[PDB]
């Protein structure tokens, strides 16, 4: 009927946009792995440079 | 008549005419934009005997008139047609006399400016209305999605427009206009039933095919390979019931016919599918902004009452654009009214009466007044 | 502040969909009602056209 195309129109969209919420988050999650990834990276670095600073002292 | 002087919203759509008041969430009245003449002369007296038929009184007297298309792909033939239909809608379907109302009205995409002069002064002189706007359907379809960055797939009668926006900026750079719409799909449909042998030239069938295309008609998710298992297919082979009763069979056909429009070699067209031309009015723009064009694609027209424009869609953009981002396209139900919706929202507010095009302004400048008013 | 506005006529036309079903279902109930009192006006035409035959017949051997 009508009625049941309307239904499952806005129960079908309501869940690609529910899914498509997920992956813009994912998309945020992925984000911020990569920051965890470069400031890890610093640590690291900063961490040789210290270690480095040791030895030269 | 509401007690009110609100406006009038009319879309004059390419393929269907919907008239209403504004503040209403639907028009009033809706009718396709065929036109039926005596096709033959009055000898006969008691009844009848009447020139011009629009509406449903033509749709019902479809096989005793010639039936003509008073604008096709925008081209005008005839002003006079426009000014009986317009004067049916106001009066006989309306119910509405435009000495009250302004009027809001939406036009094709890219629509002649001389098209424009003209049809203002001939509405100015021949009508009463009181003020005027006019404009372009593809921000119409913009506002009926509420969300300002955006590529508009116009798909009329008799023209599909693809046209870039964004945050609410037009992009005529990138605009196109195709010659492919309704009118070749019920051609190529035609040339296709002739083959399976029905051969039809008077528009009733091209109604009746039409109204096929609407009911049964496929978007091939692979074609070739759909046409090899559609060989014998007699589940997928699909039958419809004509109104005179006999039962007539489609199989690959159902898929093959809007198929076209993404394939034109068909038929002879140098232009590639609607998506390549989408694909290039991106890629014409600048770059960075083409991913968000490729996230907000919209769709809008009579014909998206279709299934299988979405997935094709989105898979052949894939194909032709790097799959990082991902890609969606937003279409709500019922959006070939959604124009009509739009124009409601143009009088919602109360700037909009800031720039009506009121008489006294046409009479001083002449038409001329409108490349200045609109634009 | 459109977009808004459109959310909510859809909510509107939604809950609405409820009101377009209240007109079917009471023409729904009428035919209901019209085709049961037509049983008994068929079965009562039925008996009321075999009394009448049967005058047809009377009529026939009396001539
Ligand atoms: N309910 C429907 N289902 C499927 N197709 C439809 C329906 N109503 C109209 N159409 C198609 O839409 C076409 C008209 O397009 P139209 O909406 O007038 O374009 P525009 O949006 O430019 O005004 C017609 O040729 C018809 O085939
Ligand atoms: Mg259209």
């Amino acid at each position: 009927m009508d009625a049941i195309k309307k239904k499952m129109q806005m129960l079908k969209l309501d869940k690609e946009n529910a899914l498509d919420r997920a992956e813009q988050a994912e998309a945020d999650k992925k984000a911020a792995e990569d920051r965890s990834k470069q400031l890890e990276d610093e640590l690291v670095s900063l961490q040789k440079k210290l270690k480095g600073t040791e030895d030269e002292l | 008549d509401e007690d009110e002087t609100t406006a009038l919203v009319c879309d004059n759509g390419s393929g269907l005419v919907k008239a209403g008041f504004a503040g209403d969430d639907a028009p009033r009245a809706v009718f396709p934009s065929i036109v039926g003449r005596p096709r033959h002369q009055g000898v006969m007296v008691g009844m009848g005997q009447k020139d011009s038929y629009v509406g449903d009184e033509a749709q019902s007297k479809r096989g005793i008139l010639t039936l003509k298309y008073p604008i096709e792909h925008g081209i005008i033939t005839n002003w006079d047609d426009m000014e009986k239909i317009w004067h049916h809608t106001f009066y006989n379907e309306l119910r509405v006399a435009p000495e009250e109302h302004p009027t809001l009205l939406t036009e094709a995409p890219l629509n002649p400016k001389a098209n424009r002069e003209k049809m203002t002064q001939i509405m100015f002189e021949t009508f009463n209305v009181p003020a005027m706007y006019v404009a372009i359907q593809a921000v119409l379809s913009l506002y009926a999605s509420g969300r300002t960055t955006g590529i508009v797939l116009d798909s009329g009668d008799g023209v599909t427009h693809n046209v870039p926006i964004y945050e609410g900026y037009a992009l005529p750079h990138a605009i196109m206009r195709l010659d492919l719409a309704g009118r070749d799909l019920t051609d190529y449909l035609m040339k296709i039933l002739t083959e399976r042998g029905y051969s039809f030239v008077t528009t009733a069938e091209r109604e009746i095919v039409r109204d096929i295309k609407e009911k049964l008609c496929y978007v091939a998710l692979d074609f070739e390979n759909e046409m090899a298992t559609a060989a014998s297919s007699s589940s997928l082979e699909k039958s419809y019931e004509l109104p005179d009763g006999q039962v007539i069979t489609i199989g690959n056909e159902r898929f093959r016919c809007p198929e076209t429009l993404f394939q034109p070699s068909f038929i002879g067209m140098e232009s590639a599918g609607i998506h390549e031309t989408t694909y290039n009015s991106i890629m014409k723009c600048d770059i960075d902004i083409r991913k968000d064009l490729y996230a907000n694609n919209v769709m809008s027209g009579g014909t998206t009452m279709y299934p299988g424009i979405a997935d094709r869609m989105q898979k052949e953009i894939t194909a032709l654009a790097p799959s990082t981002m991902k890609i969606k396209i937003i279409a709500p139900p019922e959006r070939k009214y959604s124009v009509w919706i739009g124009g409601s929202i143009l009088a919602s507010l109360s700037t909009f009466q800031q720039m009506w095009i009121t008489k006294q302004e046409y009479d001083e400048a002449g038409p001329s007044i409108v490349h200045r008013k609109c634009f | 502040d459109i977009h808004r506005k459109r959310m909510e006529k859809d909510l509107n036309e939604l809950q609405a969909l409820i009101e377009a079903h209240f007109e079917n279902r009471k023409k729904e109930e009428e035919e209901l009602v019209s085709l049961k009192d037509r049983i008994e006006r068929r079965r009562a035409e039925r008996a009321e056209q075999q009394r009448i035959r049967n005058e047809r017949e009377k009529e026939r051997q009396n001539r």
